[PDB]
RNA sequence: ACAGGUUUGGUCCUGGCCUUUCUAUUAAUUCUUAAUAAAAUUACACAUGCAAGUAUCCGCGCCCCGGUGAGAAUGCCCU
RNA sequence: CACGGGAAACAGCAGUGAUAAAAAUUAAGCCAUGAACGAAAGUUUGACUAAGUUAUAUUAAUUAGAGUUGGUAAAUCUCG
């Protein structure tokens, strides 16, 4: 790829995106499914965000893990 | 190395041999080169259909949704194949493209139908 | 390796076999011991013969010998809470050292096979990649699955130079 | 709904555990709440608590 | 060869007997080369069209020995009695081309159970085996699946009101393409 | 080389010669057949009652050669090499 | 409560009637072989060391489980029309993760029909194969599970082969795992040719099969030709206990049968061929009690 | 990282300055940064030209 | 290394050198067709073309990918 | 190092001088993956995909030429 220091070239120079051609029906229809959609997998996210949040603090302050302090505590003794 | 930004990204590497395409689905930084170094490798997707007719997908369920709930971004290869396992829901352009060629077909007809006449 | 009086210690074998592994708090173990005596014996012999095997499984622990300081022989383990630990070793025989040792502060074979059960969880059977992590590379490889076509040169019709010439014409 | 894979993966999940209830596992859109693009962002830098 | 679909049988016969005796087939031939050690691969193909190539291998200066999955008798030889491995080429004295000839026949006569190998004891795959889980066992269908309805509700297509239709016709005008009706339903071949 | 040779293998110590001396059964344990234990020789006249005294950590000569052998540290590109049969 | 093979009445009576042959149990196996190691031992040593390897042979003849035959599985996830024409192929879906049981993983199949679908029994299990792999499967079935391979290697008399074989390849409550076990079976009944599975981890197997199809026969005669009677009166014995209620079981409580005529209790009213049973147990005892 | 014999690059810190200082002076106003040529669709300062469909 | 050649009129010892194996470049001589892989003299100088844009304006991107091994005993492993 | 100063930069893809025993296309596409931007259809991408070139290496067959013949070390006859 180019560099922020690259200039461009002459021939794209005077030229800009052109914008495809947009079917009126289908566009909104679809628009409709996308944010349906993005909620969707949003309250999934969410979801596993929980998720990561359970098993993170029962595999650190749970109740196992304080068994396993006390009674190798416990046995040092 | 380090980098200036970039996210957590799941997406499919591409390992393989000339016409004979294979994907590793890969849990990587963003800004890193495609087959390059990843954080974890999750699954893998045959593309070819093998000997029974079937493009094999495998999917680590657990680490998968332990990254997205880490944060971690899909490619729309990986959303289109998340859905179509049913993970996910189906996404909106799966869709789309589906009734594209729905019409496609539909057109065809007709003009296959006009060209006999 | 022919020279020294008991080779077989320099073996990486001998030196694998030998089993005590500290717990995570012990930092140092300090051995004192004598030269002289016949009380003083079965220590020597510990200095001589299991130290070597410890310090290999124990490669982050601090061993140091002192000889002739006190008139008795004994251990002293350095714990990470500041606690220490005194083992007095007298007439005892080497292996009765290293079997009070593994007793006192060791690990549980529950323990260790925990954590190699952890470390064999790491390598996941199912992972494409390099010879070095990975059971395969390829999924040309996998029985069922299309051929590496530097094995077996694909039908004309799945070569993309095919496809190219078709929708050029 | 839960996406049909995922509805059944917590099914037999729960089923496992010796949950014998049949109601039908829901996915809670509340906080999926977003905002269409015309809605414009805030250019004020977040104060990070 | 007069034998062909019948191998083993010149390995019965009186001529071979005779010529090989008990021992094995390779057993008197030798490798000439430029110095104590063997270069790492034998020969590659020992018969080039109708030119027999100098001092030929032990198989291939026998026509009548064929090499097949079939004839176990020949095969046996090329295989280790004790370690029940296939011998390297330059073990042997077999041109490349024969070796690789050989390791695919004795696959097959292995795979065919024509030759014997070590099988070994293997445990079931599983601990504990119950068709109960819900992955195995069927579960109790959805409320969506059992009316016959799309997934979701946005599965299907859904005509837009007439007022954002015209919003985007306003909004897209003159970069605008034909509106598009419902899909068919179900699409045919040609 | 041959002198040293015969004379090497004139000074084998059968099985049971070591069976006779030491008055023991000498066992041997192939890896293939497992943990059984077959029996090769037996010290005719009168067997002893008294266990081998066990050597924790036996004192023999040993080659640095077989000890570098079996941790892998040869790499020699002559070692390894195809060679004819016998 | 019907009896189970692996309930402890039916374990003891076929382990005991297996046998412990140290010989066969340990065989010279065909893998790359290193020179064998020597010590010196007293007798006690050697006892010591006989008695361990034969717990280990106890381990090595641990029996192969013996199930009945698994549900198809048919179950659809979800119906999708709109991705009906979309692909040629299927999409076949294996949830990996290593902690997780490997009856208990969700495979899912996306057909062109657009049906989601769960994965049949075979396409289930191959998919495990590939993704975890496990020594002696081949992922495409092999060749030799055919009838004329399989009557090939019955003529070689491979049979404990053929069962080792269909063990790692198949699964023991598939169709063809019980298919071959059963062939087999058949075959070693067919030839006389039992002592071949004796000592074998796989008697058993052939002995729960050959009570529940109520062929006694060539294996009692076989049993007592081999002049042993305690494994032959184990034998009705355990037919007994899986047929509680039968003329011979219930005559054998009436007529209150020791072992050797509990053995002509099943020969008078049951078994197909009594001639050969009351003719071989004809010779077996009065041939013993002269000769000892 | 850490090596004994490392050098102290002086002009690192110098150009840091100097670039910061150079950015805060010649700021510029966004009176002439989004002035636009109407006829072009094109920025003077950035030399950007603008979106088809906000023209 | 399973070793071999070579010191002397000759033997034994000590001791180098070389041979036999494998890979890569180049060169010479020869060369039919495919497939796959790999493509490498140069941190010397570089004509020409192209390699970074997207987007209703703001913005977000623009050695990230790709290149190279010049430099530095630089560093690996681990906090 | 880069405020400054030499000075006007392919160590991006192709190319070219020079230099060296050392020699790939001044090529086609974004269809697939990846990346950027976009709410999105999507656009861009010498990354890359598919091709072009070359006995450098494997493999397959259609393809025969090279080296060697005192010893180590397989193999020789007559002339000069
Ligand atoms: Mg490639
Ligand atoms: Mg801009
Ligand atoms: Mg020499
Ligand atoms: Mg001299
Ligand atoms: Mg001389
Ligand atoms: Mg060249
Ligand atoms: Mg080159
Ligand atoms: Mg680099
Ligand atoms: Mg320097
Ligand atoms: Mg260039
Ligand atoms: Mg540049
Ligand atoms: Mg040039
Ligand atoms: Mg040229
Ligand atoms: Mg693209
Ligand atoms: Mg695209
Ligand atoms: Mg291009
Ligand atoms: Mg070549
Ligand atoms: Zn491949
Ligand atoms: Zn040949």
């Amino acid at each position: 790829r180019k560099t922020r220091h690259d200039p461009p070239a002459k021939s794209k120079a005077g030229r800009v995106a052109t914008p495809p051609a947009v079917d009126p029906t289908e566009f909104f229809v679809l628009t409709e499914r996308y944010r349906q959609y993005r909620q969707t997998v949003r309250a999934l996210r969410l979801e596993f965000m929980s998720e990561v949040r359970k098993k993170l603090h029962e595999a650190r302050a749970g109740v196992q893990a304080e068994r396993k302090a006390q009674e190798d505590a416990a046995e040092h003794r | 190395r380090a980098y200036r930004g970039g996210h957590l990204t799941i997406r499919l590497a591409l390992g393989g041999c000339t016409n004979r395409p294979f994907y590793r689905i890969v849990a990587a930084h963003s800004k890193c080169p495609r087959d390059g170094r990843f954080v974890e490798q999750l699954g893998s997707y045959d593309p070819l259909p093998n000997s029974h007719g079937e493009k094999l997908v495998a999917l680590n369920f657990d680490r998968i949704r332990h990254w997205i709930g880490c944060g971690a971004h899909l490619s729309k290869p990986v959303e289109k194949l998340l859905g179509l396992s049913g993970f996910y829901p189906l996404h909106p352009m799966m869709i789309t493209n589906a009734e594209r060629l729905r019409r496609k077909r539909a057109r065809e007809v007709l003009l296959a139908s006009q060209k006999t006449d | 390796p022919m020279k020294g009086r008991f080779p077989i210690r320099r073996t990486l074998q001998y030196l694998g076999q030998g089993d005590v592994v500290f717990k995570d708090s012990v930092k140092v173990m300090t051995v004192n011991y004598n030269t002289h005596g016949e009380l003083g014996e079965g220590a020597r012999k510990f200095v001589f013969f299991n130290i070597p095997q410890i310090q290999y499984k124990n490669p982050w622990v601090q061993i140091t010998m002192f000889k002739n300081m006190t008139p008795s022989p004994f251990l002293r383990f350095y714990l990470d809470s500041g606690e220490q630990v005194l083992v007095d070793v007298e007439s005892k025989s080497n292996k009765e050292i290293v079997e009070h040792i593994r007793k006192i502060l060791g690990k549980n074979e529950e323990t260790l096979e925990k954590e190699e059960q952890e470390k064999k969880q790491l390598s996941h059977p199912a992972h494409f990649g390099p010879r070095k992590y990975c059971l395969r590379e390829c999924m040309c490889e996998v029985e069922g699955q299309v051929p590496c076509p530097g094995l077996v040169p694909l039908p004309k019709e799945m070569t993309g130079k095919y496809k190219a010439a078709l929708k050029a014409t | 709904p839960y996406p049909p894979l995922l509805r059944a993966m917590i099914l037999a999940q729960r089923q496992k555990y010796g949950d014998t209830s049949t109601e039908e596992p829901m996915l809670n859109l509340e906080r999926a709440r977003i905002d269409p693009w015309d809605y414009p962002a805030k250019l004020e830098a977040k104060t990070k608590t | 060869s007069p034998y062909k679909d019948e191998p083993w049988k010149y390995l019965d016969s009186e001529e071979y007997q005779n010529r090989y005796g008990s021992r094995p087939v390779w057993a008197d031939y030798r490798r000439n080369h430029k110095g104590g050690i063997p270069p790492q691969r034998t020969r590659k193909m020992c018969i080039r069209g109708n030119k027999v190539a100098g001092n030929p291998c032990p198989i291939c200066r026998d026509q009548k020995l064929h090499v097949d999955f079939r004839n176990v008798k020949l095969l046996e030889q090329f295989v280790c009695a004790h370690t029940g491995i296939i011998f390297h080429a330059p073990y042997t004295g077999v041109c490349m081309k024969q070796h690789k000839k050989l390791t695919q026949a004795i696959q097959k006569a292995r795979d065919h159970g024509l030759l014997r190998y070590h099988i070994p004891q293997v445990e079931p795959r599983d601990l504990d085996f119950s068709t109960t889980h819900g992955a195995v066992s069927s579960t109790p269908p959805a409320p969506t699946l059992v009316s016959g309805d799309p997934w979701y509700p946005w599965y299907s297509w859904k005509q837009p009101p007439e007022r954002e239709l015209s919003r985007l016709r306003r909004l897209y005008q003159g970069r605008l393409r034909e509106e598009s009706g419902p899909p068919p339903e179900l699409m045919p071949e040609v | 080389l041959t002198r040293g040779l015969f004379l090497g293998l004139s000074r084998q110590e059968t099985h049971q010669q070591l069976a006779d001396k030491k008055s023991l059964h000498v066992v041997e344990f192939r890896e293939e057949c497992g943990p059984l234990p077959i029996v090769v020789a037996s010290p005719q006249g009168a067997l002893r009652k008294d266990p081998e005294p066990e050597d924790e950590v036996p004192d023999i000569t040993l080659d640095w050669e077989d000890v570098k052998a079996a941790q892998g540290m040869k790499r020699s590109v002559w070692s390894g090499l195809k060679r004819a049969a016998t | 409560r019907k009896p189970t093979f692996m309930d402890e009445e039916v374990q003891n009576i076929l382990i005991k009637m297996t046998g412990l042959d140290l010989q066969k149990i340990f065989k010279p196996a065909l893998q790359e072989l290193k020179p064998p190691t020597y010590k010196l031992m007293t007798q006690a040593q050697l006892e010591e060391a006989t008695k361990q390897a034969v717990e280990a042979a106890k381990v090595r003849l641990k029996m192969p489980p013996v199930l009945e035959e698994r549900a198809p599985i048919n179950d659809v996830l979800a119906e999708d029309k709109i991705l009906e024409g979309t692909e040629t192929a299927k999409y076949v879906f294996t949830d990996i993760s290593y902690s997780i049981p490997h009856r208990e993983r969700f495979i899912v199949v996306r057909e062109p029909s657009g049906t989601l679908r769960k994965a049949s029994w075979e396409e289930r299990d191959r998919m495990i194969q590939v993704y975890f792999p496990r020594e002696g499967r081949r992922i495409l079935t092999p060749v030799i599970f055919k009838e004329e391979n399989l009557q090939t290697m019955y003529s070689q008399d491979q049979h404990v082969d053929v069962l080792n074989l269909c063990v790692a390849q198949f699964e023991p409550d598939s169709a063809e795992y019980i298919k071959i076990h059963h062939h087999t079976y058949e075959d070693i009944d067919k030839c006389g040719k039992y002592d071949l599975l004796r000592s074998t981890r796989h008697f058993g197997g052939m002995a729960w099969y050959f009570v529940n199809k109520k062929k006694i026969d060539g294996l009692l005669i076989d049993q007592i030709q081999r002049d042993l009677v305690s494994d032959a009166t184990s034998l009705v014995h355990l037919y007994h206990i899986l047929h509680p209620d039968g003329q011979s079981a219930q005559e054998a409580k009436k007529q209150g049968a020791e072992g050797l005529h509990l053995i002509k209790v099943f020969a008078k009213t049951e078994a197909q061929k009594g001639a050969y049973i009351e003719l071989t147990l004809q010779a077996y005892q009065e041939a013993f009690i002269t000769h000892s | 990282m850490a090596r004994k014999k490392v050098r102290p690059r002086l002009i690192a810190e110098l150009a840091r300055r100097v670039r910061a200082l150079r950015e805060q002076r010649e700021r510029p106003r966004d009176s002439q940064r989004y002035a636009l040529d109407y006829e072009t669709m094109m920025r003077p300062h950035s030399g950007n030209r603008l979106p088809m469909r906000a023209w």
